[PDB]
């Protein structure tokens, strides 16, 4: 939601905005596009707002999660332009028998 | 019926190996090694190497095969039936020769990052110019040490961590630090006494330190984390001995990027308005080379070791590590361009350097043997299948199931070549590291006799007499 | 990690021809205490968005037509179609989620 | 350490055969029928120079209990087929087929020519046909043939190919089906793949693989399970001796020959291929359908048969006659003309078997339960002693759907009567089952052995 | 290559008296020596059976002896042919520790 | 004698040469002469299993005597550098003068190892890994069993 | 077509795909004459034995 040119380096503040709907309901997350067709992953965070991080962004990608605005957040710095990528926003739901995982919707991107 | 009831505690390799009567020798004749100290000389405009870079300064590993000992030939082999049991090798002595003369060599660097000389100083030194950089050269720690174990040598080093991400870095910035265990690798460099690290990533100058060590990483061992390992197959044994002294006090010339508040001074004035760098560095020096501090040419005598393994070789595979600075000295020759003008001209002579090694290694081993159970194939398998593999399990059920087997189409085929250009599949999972090799796996004999070293291991045990 | 994998790229399925992919987890997928298999997929087509295909393989979104129903569990896994069709033409990315980081699949692009 | 099957192997006294009805088997020599718009076909081609291979389906003998079920526990055990003996029918009188290509890459003769020969007109194409390679055979054992033949290696990258290029070269190893390519030895492989031409060799040739056995490797079965039998058997050698006309491949150095002119300047054909002759044939030669026979082979596997199932295999030349017809769409007319005459063909094709057989049984170890476990556990899937005990024992019923709010809809479910596995590949089927029975008194053959046997024949 | 090549296999064997055995202690190594000797022996050959065939594009001939109607012509400077022919039909096996002699 | 041993064999049989054609243009549908170069190549294909038998030797001068006179060259690979028994031959025996790539090469000497025929080239096979304990294992040995029978075994 | 090329010319057209073989009889011999030799039976595939 509303990402665009960044030259690298400095850092990079965006954001991913609900759509008519409860924002505090279920999981959200961060998306990167890595054009091999070989996909890369962003960022996210708990409900309870615990920082999910890979061997990779612990701690990097500083997020800021906003259930008033109903928009997610991020905040990057000192860039890595291997990070370069159209980004995308993603969400989490629960449905709660067979245990195997569906997914609702996701941001502009 | 069922597997076993089974644990992992570790145990005194001894619990089940049983000592056999029975030992061998073998040794290569001898190695020689020869190249450049600074750097290594390749064609320019080629990648490939016209001559490696050799120096003592740079690490040594030693990979040595073993052939299987159920393929092996003894004297009298009726103590075993290959039904229900293995062999395996256990090196009871090891020996290093080395015969070069003893002697020191030396490296430098042509523009060394320096300010000035703070041992002594009479007055306030200039102002930091443009490239102040300059030609100087300097003795590393002398050093001796080896290494013996069934697993690589695990060294470790400083290096850059990736920051924990609050403040945007600025060009200019400390980046922080991370200690890192790696697999020791030939080729890789000694500690000066500057710190086991990578100057290429953390120092952008490359002129802080000479060149053998400034592109790479020196690394050091840590006996904690290899003694640490619960089999000690890293290593079952060592030994070791260094020393170093001070020797000048210089500065790195450059900007200040942390600044000293003044409450730890007061301010000055004129030559004293500005603080002269801060940055100091010893100058390290080793000292006079001893005959008897010498760890070499003379043999060892492993019974007891302090990790549970003792002297088992896994794998027919048993590794050594040597560092060696006695032997350092780097010869300089001359070659004259013109053999003709009777007056010396610089301008005539095309000045070299090039650096002898000598390794030699002469091995003691026991032959022993492994009853098999569950609990056994249980430990194990545990402790690592992979050892089970290249064995025949002795048995996966109780009689040899197959897999549906090989028969091959290969040995020389018809020059396509997806039919090889592939050659062997497995691994040995280290294949990706580098590191020196050889095969003794031709070279056993079953009379110590005739060698030099043996008849220690008589003497040493006394003879009674030579039978079986 | 788990990169999950679909390769060597070059397949297709011609009028009239069930599809042909697979999507292996390098990590076992029989697990202990829950015992249900967690697996994520997508499909990437022109025109829309990069979508998800099938979660548990035995339970499908609405909005998705049965046309894709796989089998097996564990690593690798075996999808059966009566009558493949168009719009099952599509890059079929693959994914887990149970232990996080999420990565993907070395793809179908059937 | 694989051992004989015989090492744990229980035996019966116990014995049942089968024989076919027969078979009725015929079609075209050249190649299949089909509507031409279409691809639907209308008539097979059909050649016994299409790989002749068969396969079997029989009951689970555990399904019938006995008159007597005493002697055994069927659960402490399991209870198995095996091979007693074998016979095919085979009974055409034998026949000569024989073939060719109404075009044809040729120069000519090498043998006889008073002069060098004239130029080349291009597209030179012939119609010729020949013999072939006089061959039976028959081949015996449960698991699937496979035949080895050549293929097109893999050019790596370093020579860039250049347009018309040697294709690197390779031999391939690959499972045999029925209805597949005999060579005449023209080389296993397929040119219509390996062959630019197309205008090369015999049509039905042209289409496909040759293949041929690979004893070897169906020597180097761990289990030798493929066959363990066969025989192998054919004569021939070559009739004439003929030249290809094409562009060049490749030339000769010169310092290997010397220099002509003129007429002699110009380059005498390379291509250079025979004309193969296929031989007499004679009664003699038969080795159909005469009492056929085991005990031990060369495997472990001696009547050891799975899936109540097994494969068979068998070629022959020498029937290889067809008859075509002469339909005149006219008969009116009393005076000939050549116009009234189509022309079609078909092969007909016949056989039978009757193959004799043994139980045996086999109790339970883990040997037992691991060895074919280990070996394959195939088998154990058909038995019911492969454990598994699972977990799992609730759910939810909701009903109904109907009701038009939506609970998401439902189940795909047949999915699996998918058994066999390799059942893509597509060859002939023979199901057998009930046609087993007691006594070869009624049984026209393996009394054969009976009386081999010889044993009393028993009263009345 | 052709199969009209000769082929010549060299097959090397491990010294014995490298290798041992499951029960060695029937002989004393020193005093003697092990050596190996062969019983048996085998040779696969896998191909569909079949003759293959050589010629020469020029080749000194003249014409047919076995029938003509009338004397031939006059020879002239290179009647020589293309013209092809079969070799031989031959099988053979040799097994020794020396090498087979050849004569010409 | 010598670990060394000799097979030589030829077949007619399998003469059989293929040919093959490849398009140089695949789009003109009119046949032409022009578009198909020619290539020729031959199929190849052997295999060797080999039964052994295992022996030992006594020694005595009329031994020893025997076999020096027959090839003495033999002697050489095993003990008795020395007629007798002693042991070998007392120069020096080993050195290795590389590593890694500058120097003349270790190979600049010749190599002092022979077998003379080395002259005389001709196609080579090693087989020293392959050797198996067990024939059952085999296609080939179980006859050698069946020839001389002899079965019985475990379970 | 398919299974050829066309051809043009003298191969313009396609000559007739049928073939057939010329039967050859072989060198008769004295020793393969079945006959004017005596037969003897016992047993026979069918139950009956020489019943007429």
């Amino acid at each position: 939601s509303g990402g665009g040119l960044v030259k690298p380096g400095g850092s990079l503040k965006l954001s991913c905005e609900a759509s008519g709907f409860t924002f505090s309901s279920y999981a959200m997350s961060w998306v990167r596009q890595t054009p091999e067709k070989r996909l890369e992953w962003v960022a996210s965070i708990s409900s309870g707002g615990n920082t999910h991080y890979p061997d990779s962004v612990k701690g990097r990608f500083t997020i800021s999660r906003d259930n008033a605005r109903n928009i997610l957040y991020l905040q990057m710095s000192s860039l890595r332009s291997e990070d370069t990528a159209m980004y995308y926003c993603a969400r989490g739901l629960y449905y709660g028998y067979d245990e195997g995982s569906d997914f609702d919707y996701w941001g502009q991107g | 019926y069922l597997p076993p009831v089974p644990v992992s505690k570790v145990v005194s390799t001894d619990e089940y190996v049983a000592r056999t009567n029975i030992y061998y020798h073998a040794g290569t004749s001898r190695l020689l090694a020869v190249g450049h100290p600074y750097f290594p000389i390749k064609k320019p405009n080629n990648n490939k190497i016209l001559v490696p870079k050799v120096s003592g300064l740079q690490y040594r590993v030693f990979r040595i095969h073993l052939p299987d000992p159920n393929k092996f030939g003894f004297p009298d082999t009726s103590f075993y039936n290959p039904d229900t049991q293995r062999l395996v090798w256990a090196c009871v002595g090891v020996e290093v020769g080395r015969g070069q003369p003893l002697g020191v060599g030396i490296s430098g660097h042509p523009l060394l990052n320096k300010l000035d000389d703070t041992e002594n100083a009479s007055a306030y030194a200039a102002n930091a110019g443009v490239d102040n950089r300059e030609c100087i050269s300097m003795d590393y720690k002398q050093t001796q040490l080896c290494l013996i174990g069934c697993k690589p040598p695990i060294g470790e080093h400083w290096g850059k961590g990736s920051p924990c991400t609050n403040v945007a870095v600025n060009p200019g910035d400390c980046p922080p630090l991370e200690l890192i265990n790696t697999v020791i690798q030939d080729g890789d460099m000694v500690d000066t006494g500057f710190g086991a690290m990578d100057f290429t990533t953390l120092q952008a100058n490359k002129s802080e330190v000479p060149l053998d060590i400034c592109t790479s990483i020196c690394k050091y061992p840590d006996y904690i984390k290899m003694v640490s390992e619960p089999y000690g197959d890293s290593l079952f044994f060592y030994l070791r001995r260094e020393q170093m002294f001070v020797r000048h006090l210089f500065n790195r010339a450059g900007a200040v990027g942390e600044n000293v508040p003044d409450d730890l001074y007061i301010k000055g004035s004129g030559s004293t308005a500005n603080l002269a760098s801060s940055n100091y560095f010893p100058t390290p020096s080793g000292s006079m080379v001893t005959s008897d501090a010498q760890i070499f040419n003379k043999p060892y005598w492993l019974q007891r070791a302090q990790g549970h393994n003792n002297g088992i070789c896994w794998g027919n595979q048993l590794f050594v590590t040597v560092v060696d600075t006695t032997r350092s000295t780097n010869m300089s020759l001359c070659a004259a361009i013109s053999t003709s003008e009777t007056t010396y001209k610089n301008t005539n002579f095309k000045e070299y350097l090039r650096h002898g090694e000598e390794y030699d290694l002469q091995f003691i081993f026991q032959l022993c043997k492994i009853t098999l159970t569950a609990d056994v194939m249980t430990y194990i398998h545990s402790m690592n299948s992979t050892i089970l593999e290249d064995w025949n399990f002795g048995l996966q059920p109780p009689p040899g199931g197959t897999l549906e087997d090989t028969y091959r189409f290969v040995t020389s085929q018809a020059i396509a070549c997806q039919k090889h250009t592939p050659p062997a599949p497995k691994e040995d999972p280290l294949k990706k590291y580098t590191f020196w090799e050889v095969n003794l796996k031709e070279k056993f004999s079953a009379d110590l006799d005739q060698f030099p070293l043996g008849r220690k291991f008589l003497l040493q045990a006394g003879l009674k007499a030579k039978p079986k | 990690d788990i990169v999950m994998s679909q390769s060597p790229s070059s397949l297709a399925v011609s009028v009239g021809e069930k599809v042909t992919m697979s999507c292996k987890s390098s990590q076992s997928l029989l697990y202990s205490n829950t015992q249900k298999n967690y697996l994520a997929w997508y499909q990437q087509k022109p025109g829309q968005s990069p979508k998800l295909l099938i979660y548990w393989a035995s339970t499908r979104e609405s909005g998705v037509p049965d046309r894709f129903t796989g089998s097996g569990s564990g690593t690798d896994f075996t999808l059966t179609i009566s009558s493949v069709k168009a719009e099952d033409l599509a890059v079929y990315y693959c994914q887990q989620y149970y232990s996080y980081p999420l990565t993907f699949g070395a793809g179908t692009k059937l």
